[PDB]
RNA sequence: CAGCUUUACAGAUCAAUGGCGGAGGGAGGUCAACAUCAAGAACUGUGGGCGCCUAUAGAACUUAUAACGAACAUGGUUCUUGCCUUUUACCAGAACCAUCCGGGUGUUGUCUCCAUAGAAACAGGUAAAGCUGUAUUUUUU
């Protein structure tokens, strides 16, 4: 990273624009974060369904913890119909991940939980996506991120457990979280583009010689537009 | 990309007549190709 | 002519003092102090110089925000990419500053920033040569290290006035967190050490020689300066000197306006501690720790200095620095101290004699300058030259003499005691130092050091330039010696260029390197294997970078690093046998003390010999040594005193010289031998020239034979080794030392009031090869090693040369006796003396080596 | 007055609080700030290593960054029988100089 | 304990000259819109105020280098490994562009708190603030 830095310049952000000009974005409802997260999850669930509908309506159906699976009628034609894109899958995975973190928060907020457990849960989520859900099945540059997270976790655990304490109980989710955020940032724009494409579903070496031949011919034609 | 021929095209436009265009000689396969096609094919008529 | 000058002036920082005034001053000598700031590695001499520069100038260009604040140091005299990036000052880039004194007698100061890192003593040597006062700097913490002592010793040779700057008070205040009393004690100890290192003079804060400082935090002062600023309100003008005197030493102050009795009552904290160190401590503590308002109030009251509105909102370290600056004003105290130190011109004459033999000067009739260093200040090659007498105007055509052509010239002059000027030089432009610009000037003047642009073509490394107008003037003239570039090269490297289509380019670059870095014996060998003797690793690396990046820009192969070994014997010779195509000679190993003396009028010589090695009168009479290697050449048979054949020696010893230069074992020079002539069977028919020629080979052969007889050896050099470890990592260091072949720990010196075991040592230069890096890694970034060669200490390569069995492995290191030979063989191979991948050593002549020494 | 405001963009403290904060941190971010610790562990050093295809036992390794082409082919320079292998000449060195 | 400068002042003639300006706010906002981005900055050009400050706009050269951001993810093509044989999707290293994720700086406007004159000095008084001060050989006994 150090070796290859990156430069930006002039820009106008999206969120601010949305807040300002675009209806129907009314704004700044001071939500307890958990509620907001839940809402987002719900919306995510809705969106996938909508997308599916827009395509040929499938046999498969999502869980509210997003784990996509087929209802019934497992056939070749069906499979063909319902392969769709890896981008979509990635998005779904992301949503699931979000739910998992949000769900831990929710759990913490209600009973049958602890705060320590919350942190630990978060850590588990982040530092095991590889366990908890496959994005690594859909975009393998997630795998690098996952590896990094794992490494971080490893570093922490020796750092943490110099004393007699040894087991599942450990919070400190920060660097893993950061990594995940970075990954998301890396991935968002492409995902957004994909989504746009999906919605706008009605509206939009050695060939060189051939090209030359064509182009020249065209030029010639232009030159002589006679009888 | 296609710049080196533009001048040539322009020149062509300037020069030619309609009559000249009309009387462009329909071109003969100077590398007697169809004969060769005939001959190989006949040799290797399967 | 004028427009160009104006343009040049424009492309530069505008100074707080007037440049014109400075120039004017430079016309008049006694108003130009040439100072070389010189110290150990990372004393902070460059930093200090930067401070001075800052003080001088209105605004400096590259002086960014951070540097201004005081986080990063700004080294205004780093200049070059190498140096900026490296962290080391690496050449001699000084500057010229008009500075006022305590009592503002303006005086222009040619400051020169020498590098601290030992492998650049070359530069230090140059600085010394240039400078008539030498600002030694010291790290408080690391203390008076061996390096400092060495510098002092070598400065008392030069010779020069030694102003000391004890830099890094900040580190004892803040890092070591010494109690003020403890700090004072430490300082005292340091001073004592310095004094010990010195022979003649005594050094102390009183009498303006010490200058206490911390360049990180950016403040220097002398006691006197302090008194001037902040003890003139409280006392009358009559009892101020007395007060100052009282200030230093085992002296106390119990309540009494204005007495002050030596010793003592109830409470401790001496005068020094009381009126200086304690105050400093207070300042530090309030600057960091106190609420700001109170501090401000204090500063309004006690020091009469005002914190601005912005300055209150600085972060502690920067803030602290600012406070310090406010307190101790733009550093005139240092200047004052320097002035006090420099006699002046009692020493100056002596110094000049040392450089260029004793005699007498000639002002108006002829100008003479010491071309000291060639450098690359503004890209192009300049020459830093000290005009010693006369005045050198722009466009003047000037005589030149490289200090190779110096001794010879002197000899010629002596002999003399048609005109013949051997080379010349048109002086295209001249200017001042420096930092990041040459201030161009028409007139060079007797006293001032200046960069001249025409001077280069003829000379390399060091030189004497002059402009005589007569034969008498010429006769009067003396020539500077070559600079005793204290450390002396050892460390070898062999270059090839990767694509020898560009050998020429490499050669060109190599010349530049030789010029620009003057501690670089670059031998071009017979077999296309261009060689570079650096001081050491780091220096070599720097040079390589300069060459491979800037002065050449080619992919350039580089051998694993070697060293020059040299030829000497253990036992005496046993059979002087002549040679014919007729002299025989034989050599004895010299006494160690004598050798050491050599490393550092016939009757007089004899006396000296007697004093040294207990040599008899006959022995004294016989001798006639050469080269500064060292070897000694004795005319000790029976018949020679009656004979006039052995008379006329000047011719005879040419052969000996050659022999000394290029030995038998390796064509690698001879060392540490007392040669003795035993027979010179000259025939009846002379033909004198022919005879001389014969002798010239024959003598060499004889010498070789003698060496062979004497159980000869290759001598390795040894690096003397500083290591400044944290105490409990000394075992690690010891282990490391053990791990390699040659090495030794002479003395673990505990540094006063630190955790730093200054553990001096010896290491063979060969087995060094990045030793520093190894030391640092092992000792987890603790104990900066330093390797060096000031001593010119050689030693036996363990075991017996001339043994064909020797060793087992090719690729691996060889055992110690075995090694005795292996190096020799490899050296021979490198030279192009042996023939084959398997070979041996033996010396003709003759008679089958006397029938294999009679079986 | 210890910040710009509720925007929370610039912050500016006094000492004791800062000290306390530092103390609190100590367990977590005890990075040993003796600059020399990082000799052969600076970013620059790492970069150098990368461009030299060279390691440090602790440090990272890479794909070699230039075409790994030997074929020096044993000249009078860089022979076995000319140069002398007293020192092992580790990679540690190659990046440090 | 003396000096002049400034503030509060009392009533003066009131010129007079200077200052003060013929008065336009100061904060801050996870409020926007608009530019312009390493800090330079020399040097030249042109403004506005006195060999020189303050704005700009044109390159030189800088060191960037560690930190516009003590932050680090992702694309696209070309070269090169390697999966290999392929669609992604990639392993891991280059090159050059781009993509987000953040940021300042001023230009403005708007929303929440802190403000608050419409002009004073001359002549020296009162009160405070800011700096300057004991003759016997070289200055004034
Ligand atoms: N603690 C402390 N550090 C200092 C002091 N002076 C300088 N340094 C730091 O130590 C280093 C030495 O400063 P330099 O001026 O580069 O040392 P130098 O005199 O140039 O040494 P050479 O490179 O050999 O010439 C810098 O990184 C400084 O920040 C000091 O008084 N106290």
């Amino acid at each position: 990273n150090e070796l290859h830095p990156t430069l930006p310049t002039n820009h106008n952000k999206t969120k601010l624009l949305k807040s300002l000009k675009n209806t129907k974005y009314f704004q700044q409802t001071t939500i307890d974060w958990v509620e907001a997260g839940l809402q987002l999850c719900r919306q995510g669930h809705n969106m996938l369904n909508l997308l599916i509908h827009r395509k040929g309506l499938t046999y498969l159906h999502l869980d509210y913890n997003f784990n996509l699976k087929p209802t019934k009628t497992l056939t070749t034609k069906e499979r063909k119909k319902s392969r769709l894109g890896n981008s979509f899958h990635l998005m779904r995975e992301l949503l699931k991940m979000m739910k998992l973190i949000v769900d831990t928060h929710v759990q913490f907020r209600l009973g049958n939980v602890d705060a320590f457990q919350l942190a630990d849960g978060i850590h588990y989520i982040l530092n095991h996506i590889g366990q908890l859900t496959g994005i690594y099945r859909y975009k393998y540059k997630v795998m690098h991120q996952i590896r990094a997270c794992k490494d971080l976790k490893h570093i922490i655990y020796y750092k943490f457990n110099k004393n007699l304490g040894k087991g599942p109980g450990c919070g400190f989710w920060q660097p893993a979280w950061r990594v995940w955020l970075n990954f998301l940032r890396g991935t968002i724009p492409l995902l957004e583009r994909y989504i746009g494409n999906l919605i706008t579903r009605q509206f939009e070496d050695a060939y060189y010689d051939l090209e030359l031949r064509n182009s020249v011919m065209d030029d010639i034609l232009e030159m002589m537009p006679e009888s | 990309g296609n710049v080196d021929l533009n001048k040539l095209t322009e020149e062509r436009e300037k020069l030619l007549q309609s009559q000249i265009d009309e009387n462009l000689a329909q071109l003969t396969k100077n590398a007697s190709n169809p004969i060769q096609v005939n001959k190989p094919n006949a040799a290797t008529d399967a | 002519e004028h427009t160009i000058f104006t343009q040049l002036k424009k492309n530069i920082p505008k100074t707080r003092y007037n440049r014109d005034y400075m120039l004017s001053m430079a016309n008049i000598p006694e108003r130009i102090i040439n100072v070389g700031v010189i110290g150990p590695l990372h004393s902070g001499k460059t930093s200090l110089m930067d401070l001075l520069v800052i003080d001088s100038h209105k605004r400096i260009p590259d002086m960014s925000k951070n540097v201004e604040l005081g986080w990063k140091p700004l080294r205004y005299l780093d200049n070059l990419k190498q140096e900026i990036d490296r962290g080391l000052s690496i050449k001699l880039n000084g500057s010229t500053l008009l500075c006022t004194d305590l009592e503002s007698k303006s005086r222009m100061i040619n400051f020169l920033d020498a590098p601290g890192h030992v492998n650049f003593m070359d530069e230090t040597a140059v600085a010394l040569a240039a400078s008539d006062l030498v600002l030694i700097v010291i790290d408080v913490v690391e203390g008076v290290t061996f390096v400092v002592e060495q510098l002092i010793k070598q400065s008392i040779k030069n010779n020069v006035a030694m102003c000391f700057v004890i830099n890094k008070l900040d580190r004892l205040i803040l890092d070591l967190k010494l109690p003020p009393m403890d700090a004072y004690l430490k300082l005292n100890h340091i001073i004592a050490n310095i004094n010990s290192f010195t022979k003649g003079n005594v050094f102390s804060p009183i009498d303006n020689n010490i200058i206490f400082a911390s360049t990180k935090l950016g403040f220097t002062f002398t006691i006197k300066e302090f008194v001037s600023y902040y003890y003139a309100h409280s006392i009358p003008s009559s009892k101020i000197d007395d007060f100052t005197t009282r200030l230093w030493g085992s002296v106390y102050y119990h309540k009494g306006n204005f007495r002050t009795k030596p010793f003592e009552n109830v409470e401790k904290y001496p005068t020094f501690v009381e009126f200086i160190l304690i105050p400093l401590y207070k300042i530090f503590s309030y600057a960091l720790s106190m609420e700001k308002d109170k501090l401000k109030n204090l500063l309004r009251s006690n020091f009469r200095v005002n914190l601005s509105q912005e300055a209150l909102q600085y972060d502690p370290q920067p803030f602290l620095k600012h406070v310090l600056q406010l307190i101790f004003r733009q550093q005139t105290g240092l200047v004052d101290a320097i002035t006090r130190c420099y006699q002046p011109f009692e020493l100056f004459d002596n110094k000049t004699a040392h450089l260029s033999i004793p005699g007498k000067s000639t002002p108006e009739g002829t100008l003479w300058a010491h071309v000291l260093k060639t450098v690359d200040y503004g890209g192009a090659e300049w020459s830093l030259v000290r005009i010693y007498s006369g005045l050198l105007k722009r466009g003047d055509t000037v005589r030149i003499l490289d200090t190779s052509q110096s001794e010879s010239r002197q000899k010629r002059q002596l002999h003399d005691i048609s005109k013949t000027e051997t080379p010349s030089c048109e002086v295209e432009e001249i200017g001042l130092l420096g930092g990041r610009y040459v201030y161009p000037v028409h007139e060079a003047h007797k006293g001032q050091i200046v960069l001249i642009k025409g001077i280069s073509s003829a000379y390399i490394k060091s030189a004497t330039l002059y402009s005589v107008k007569s034969k008498e003037d010429m006769k009067q003239l003396k020539f500077f010696k070559p600079l005793d570039y204290i450390t002396e090269a050892v460390f070898k490297i062999v270059l090839q260029p990767l694509l020898p289509r560009e050998l020429p380019k490499l050669l060109d670059a190599l010349n530049k390197i030789s010029k620009y870095y003057p501690g670089v014996i670059i031998k071009v060998e017979e077999s296309g294997e261009h060689v570079i003797l650096g001081n050491g690793e780091l220096y070599m690396d720097c040079l390589l970078y300069d060459l491979r990046a800037s002065y050449a820009k080619i992919e350039i192969k580089i051998s694993d690093p070697l060293t020059v070994f040299s030829e000497s014997c253990s036992n005496e010779s046993f059979a002087s046998i002549p040679v014919s195509n007729s002299i025989s000679v034989a050599a004895e190993p010299m006494d160690s003390k004598m050798i050491q003396d050599l490393s550092r009028p016939r009757k007089l010589s004899k006396i000296l010999r007697t004093e040294y090695g207990w040599d008899s009168l006959a022995s004294r009479n016989v001798w006639s040594f050469y080269n500064g290697n060292v070897l000694i050449n004795d005319t000790l048979p029976d018949e020679i005193s009656p004979e006039l054949l052995s008379k006329y020696k000047e011719q005879i010893i040419q052969g000996f010289y050659w022999a000394v230069k290029e030995g038998p074992l390796a064509e690698e020079p001879i060392y540490g031998v007392q040669y003795k002539l035993l027979s010179i069977s000259v025939p009846s028919d002379v033909n004198i020239d022919v005879m001389k020629s014969q002798i010239i080979p024959l003598m060499k052969k004889a010498c070789y034979v003698g060496l062979l007889t004497a159980i000869p050896i290759l001598l390795e050099p040894i690096y003397e080794v500083d290591i400044t470890v944290h105490a409990p990592l000394l075992p690690i260091v010891e282990e490391l030392m053990k791990k390699r072949r040659g090495s030794r720990i002479y003395k673990t010196i505990k540094v006063a009031g630190t955790p730093l075991l200054e553990v001096r040592g010896q290491v063979p230069v060969i087995e060094s090869a990045g030793f520093e890096t190894d030391l640092r890694l092992s000792t987890n970034g603790l104990g900066m090693c330093q390797l060096y060669f000031w001593h010119k200490i050689w030693r036996k390569v363990p075991g017996d040369v001339l043994d064909k069995d020797a060793f087992i492995p090719k690729l691996k290191p060889a055992p110690i006796n075995s090694l005795s030979r292996d190096f020799v063989m490899k050296t021979r191979r490198r030279k192009g003396i042996s023939t084959g991948g398997f070979m041996s050593n033996d010396g003709p002549t003759l008679e089958k080596y006397i029938s294999a020494e009679l079986y | 007055k210890k910040v710009n405001g509720t925007s929370y963009k610039k912050w500016s403290f006094d000492l004791p609080e800062m000290s306390n904060l530092y103390r609190l941190s100590t367990p977590l971010r005890d990075e040993v700030t003796d600059k020399n610790y990082y000799y052969l562990f600076d970013k620059k050093s790492f970069f150098n290593g990368k461009a030299l295809n060279n390691a440090i036992p602790g440090g990272p390794k890479f794909e070699p960054l230039y075409p790994r082409e030997e074929e020096e082919d044993y000249n009078e320079f860089n022979s076995i029988d000319r140069v002398i292998f007293r020192v092992p000449i580790r990679s540690e060195y190659k990046v440090a100089f």
